[PDB]
RNA sequence: AAAGUUAUCCAAACUCGGUCGUUUAGAGGAAGUAAAAGUCGUAACAAGGUCUCCGUAGGUGAACCUGCGGAGGGAUCAUUU
RNA sequence: GGUAAUUCCAGCUCCAAUAGCGUAUAUUAAAGUUGUUGAGGUUAAAAAGCUCGUAGUUGAACCUUGGGCCUAGCCCGCCGGUACUGGCUGGGCUGGGCCUUUCCUUCUGGAGAACCGCAUGCCGGUGUGUCGGGGAACCAGGACUUUUACUCUGAACAAAUUAGAUCGCUUAAAGAAGGCCUAUGCUUGAAUACAUUAGCAUGGAAUAAUAGAAUAGGACGUGUGGUUCUAUUUUGUUGGUUUCUAGGACCGCCGUAAUGAUUAAUAGGGACAGUCGGGGGCGUCAGUAUUCAAUUGUCAGAGGUGAAAUUCUUGGAUUUAUUGAAGACUAACAACUGCGAAAGCAUUCGCCAAGGAUGUUUUCAUUAAUCAGGAACGAAAGUUAGGGGAUCGAAGACGAUCAGAUACCGUCGUAGUCUUAACCAUAAACUAUGCCGAUUAGGGAUCGGACGGCGUUUAUUUUUGACCCGUUCGGCACCUUACGAUAAAUCAAAAUGUUUGGGCUCCUGGGGGAGUAUGGUCGCAAGGCUGAAACUUAAAGAAAUUG
RNA sequence: GUAUUGGCCAGCCGUGGUGACAACGGGUAACGGAGGGUUAGGGCUCGACCCCGGAGAAGGAGCCUGAGAAACGGCUACUACA
RNA sequence: GCGGGUAAACGGCGGGAGUAACUAUGACUCUCUUAAGGUAGCCAAAUGCCUCGUCAUCUAAUUAGUGACGCGCAUGAAUGG
RNA sequence: AUAAGGGAAGUCGGCAAAAUAGAUCCGUAACUUCGGGAAAAGGAUUGGCUCUAAGGGUUGGGCACGUUGCGGCGUGCGGUUAACAACCAACUUAGAACUGGUACGGACAGGGGGAAUCUGACUGUCUAAUUAAAACAUAGCAUU
């Protein structure tokens, strides 16, 4: 049964992308979907969306602009410490330069660099460059 | 793929290792301690024993000769094995009664090249050492 | 797909967007209530209290009209029965398999059908004897079981 | 107030029996691996000259043969009112 | 290495390390050949015969967001001036205050500010003073606050060791020493980080669980009645008694309030309606054929094979027609078609309970997925007692073939083949392909249900049934293609995997020895389940190409 | 009774305690730790041995003196050596 | 008399020669011979003359006892193993 | 009936005799038709006297009226004595102290045991007056 709602929207977005077409649409709606997507907009990767409300969930239609490589999510939220969090960007980061890790903290989710910033830690949920 | 994969199984995945590890082979006769029971030498490098005679042993199928063991019983429990002396013409240096000190072919427990059935070579003879009598360095005491 | 079987079907019931009873029923909720009362007393569970109310006239969302569930209701006025009848028919028909498989005693594959309706009713009890439905002390016995049915 | 003496307690040690563990001798019987100029057949690989194999039961110097139910890893992806 | 040895024994020459080099055993890397990061399971080693289910692991969405002003600390760009300095209505980063229906518990005490006037004094501000309206903040004490996991910052905790700062022991491994003019003197160092599991405090409030008002046993009030316990100082002192007052527990009457229940998942269970199928159980009805027996007509061969023989025959074989009994089996229709958890299931009719799909503006509200042990069913052969015993036919007896033939071919033939009541639990039990969920490309056929439509056909005829066109849900399959995958054969899954994480169970680690020995457990037995070691070996094996 | 708590012991009275989240039993060529070796990260393996804690003086038991010992370069007895 | 059936009816169920790179043995082969030539098992046994058969065990010493070997004068399958 | 030291050296052969023996508490193998083997094998205790503890039966239960020679009934109720008081009666079981020329089922009564072979399955029956067995019978199986 549906175990992750996060990983099928992703995973749906990642097939049709490569595939070359512009729209998407992903049938279960959640806060940290929409809260997801933000953090991805604001660095141009995608463009607007927008959520239609049926009573049950609601569904959400993207509009895609090429510029996306990947988008996986991590399934068992491990805990990591401030101190080991240039482990993590040398597994599953293409270079140093760009990529970001999703991070959800006590201060909202967020992305890798913002939370040095910060100095806060918490869990990991995904990633996308 | 069909691993569990969820925060709270470490007990199942620790479980699933310590099960599956007796298949390999090094680590099964690791564990088991078979070198201090079985072997010949009692875990150890090197060991002494007695001469009793000369035998001949031939070759494997594509060569032809004669390889030229020995038997020997050893000290420290009472065992008899077979051991190859290398080089050429050094049986005439061995006579009977000898207390040779020996030692592996380095595979590990098995034969190695066409000798069949012979773990062990002569390292010293008489306390006098093998290759140095070969090369007239020392004399063999009387 | 379903609990027991290897079926993948689809088919249910698709619930309008619209939360508004329509301009031309002009029926007070009140009314409902009492209409609803009557039929219970008659003897009808509220499965097919429901559908006659649809079915014959007027109301086609008993919660739309009056803001409640007729299971809600009908507790209210002291008329809810002593079991659920969703674990009520589950025990009526484990009792007639019974009755039949002892006249027909090599019928091997009724008896493979008796372990699996029996297998969901333990699993059903226990849901509500969690929530206090039902006493904790509740047992389905195979010997007395006949005498709750009917 | 010494030797000696009465009754409990803490108890080494020996004898007999029971039980568990390791090592080892044995008439005779029945297997495995290797080696060699051996004896008798030709079971398998081609339709290997009776298509091969699986579960079960019986029989014969030996490989093997036959009955019942399967599979194609087959020698057929195929025959019309 | 078998007579011209680049590989043995030697002489020359050369190569590698160098005061060191070779050998044996143990252990790590190489090993993504133990794989949490990170490994195979169609054919190379490996998905339990099948379904139910307890521990264990894992589980859909939803509750305060946004906006409008002020202000600080850190960077960058620019301008200008002398590494320094200021400015930009500079653009960013971090943080703190107010109003938006929200802002932040509470009482006592301490000291005391800001904003205020009072009069006394200088060049429209100020110490004025045991002045008072007055307590921003702070400190100490009391009461109230759903509970865990998680992260941040602190406290406490051993020297040596590891990392690491300083100083030319002549350099170095070390050591913790030293330095300055010249001094009867001065001066310095012996830092810092890490451990990491558990325990103690502090800030944060996302993610994952948990608790609360439904038979109100619910919240509030200086509203108003009761009955119980406790008793500070004030009437000199002690004892005894009473009132008032203060506190706690418990129970009424009245009032106040927006008075208290999240969706109804292309998750799941149940109900209802018309159907569909060789799904299961008991009884019953029919069909020709094979064998036997009786009656009937004729007369010499019949059987079987590549070719023959054994065998039957005027005691009438073989053949021909009519009739009877017994047991087994359901031809043609029958298909790239149907049902069942699998094994499996095909003649008619009656009875009994069960099941899938479709339809639905019915109902419950997380009731769910997979499962170590555990349990139900499980072809054929085989086993124990009765019934039945037509046909085929293990064992057995003969005839041929052959150098031999305990076989292949032919004539006979026992157990068995069928059924009732109990055991056995194994198959190439095969799609050699576990279960739930999401996404990914075009096409035409087909079975079951619903909806729309132009006609034909047809009936006590319409609506229904048969045929035709299109859409859709659920199935057994097929053709083309490759953006993809593989060693390849090939695959709509064997794809979404070096750019590697949706959930769960089982199994395998070079070839033999070996599914063998031994112990245990189940069975009447045959046997099933669990399952080694010694020893031996450099190759076995998979897919494809040329002969 | 002991320096003191305590099923540590004596009487009387209850029927309990641990376990698939692996009890109980068997193996250890097993003293524990600070730590050594080998490294992309994750790990694998060793630790009798200079520092800290525990135990023993051929094998078992008993005891005197003393603040402190069940001591062995202190005593008594048995077993084995001498 | 001629022709069929029947053994959980009475009863029965054989000899001679050659032959495997040390001896030895004989899987193998020729030959006479009939109703069929003793199968599965078992044994110096209460059934074996030669016999106090051969090997092991028990005893200082055992014609006795037990476990094996089997061309068995003359074992053997409801005369039941 | 009893015998020092030895303990089957006697004899065809342990023939005759000796040894074990009641009750309470511990302990108990191979094999097996799972019922047995089993009293397997093998150990400990036992008197007298003075005491302690446990195991039962019967009759009594507060007010308020009416009948009756301090009371028997009619009742109307309430309460469950945080179970008290008096009287009566036999034996069976467990524990402690003291005591003796270490003795005590003090006479009587009262199983020797273990490892194997041959043979009939078992209980049962017969040659009165020399043979009680491996002989007969038996349930089970098969044939006419």
């Amino acid at each position: 049964v549906r175990t992750s709602v996060l990983h099928d929207a992703l995973n749906s977005i990642n097939n049709a992308e490569k595939m070359g077409k512009r729209q998407v649409m992903i049938r279960p709606s959640s806060k940290v979907i929409v809260k997801f997507l933000q953090v991805m907009q604001r660095h141009g990767y995608i463009g607007e969306f927008e959520e239609v409300d049926n009573h049950r969930s609601g569904k959400i239609v993207v509009q895609l602009n090429g510029r996306l490589n990947k988008c996986g999510v991590i399934s068992p939220r491990y805990n990591v410490r401030l101190a080991e969090l240039e482990k993590w960007v040398t597994k599953l980061l293409p270079a140093r330069q760009f990529g970001y890790v999703i991070l959800t903290t006590s201060a909202g989710i967020m992305d890798h660099e913002e939370a040095r910033r910060k100095h806060v830690a918490g869990k990991i949920i995904g990633f996308f460059y | 793929g069909g691993k569990p994969r969820g925060l709270n199984a470490a007990r199942k995945l620790r479980n699933n290792r310590r099960e599956q590890r007796w298949a390999d082979l090094q680590y099964k006769k690791r564990a088991l301690g078979t070198a201090y029971k079985s072997s010949p030498f009692g875990g150890s490098s090197h060991a002494k024993g007695i001469v009793l005679e000369k035998v001949g042993v031939e070759a494997k199928q594509p060569n032809s000769a004669i390889r030229k063991c020995v038997r020997v019983q050893l000290i420290k429990n009472g065992k008899k094995v077979t051991a190859f002396v290398p080089n050429d013409g050094c049986l005439n240096f061995v006579d009977e009664n000898d207390e040779v000190l020996l030692a592996g072919f380095g595979r590990k427990g098995k034969a190695k090249g066409d000798i069949p059935g012979v773990r062990f070579k002569v390292v010293k003879v008489s306390g006098v050492g093998l290759l140095a009598l070969w090369k007239e360095k020392k004399e063999k005491p009387r | 797909g379903r609990l027991h079987s290897k079926g993948k079907g689809i088919s249910a019931s698709a619930i309008p967007y619209s939360r508004n009873p329509p301009a031309w029923l002009k029926t007070t909720p009140e009314q409902v209530v009492e209409q609803i009362c009557k039929l219970a007393r008659k003897g009808a569970t509220p499965s097919q209290i429901g559908v006659i109310l649809r079915d014959s006239h007027g109301i086609a969302q008993v919660k739309v009209v009056t803001g409640n569930k007729i299971l809600r209701i009908l507790k209210s006025n002291g008329l809810a029965p002593d079991i659920p009848e969703d674990l009520y028919f589950l025990i009526k028909k484990a009792v007639a398999v019974r009755k039949h498989l002892e006249r027909n005693r090599k019928d091997k594959d009724s008896k493979f059908r008796l372990i699996l309706i029996e297998s969901r009713i333990h699993r059903l009890a226990r849901y509500y004897k969690t929530v206090g439905v039902l006493p904790p002390t509740w047992k389905y016995e195979s010997s007395t079981a006949s005498t709750l049915v009917a």
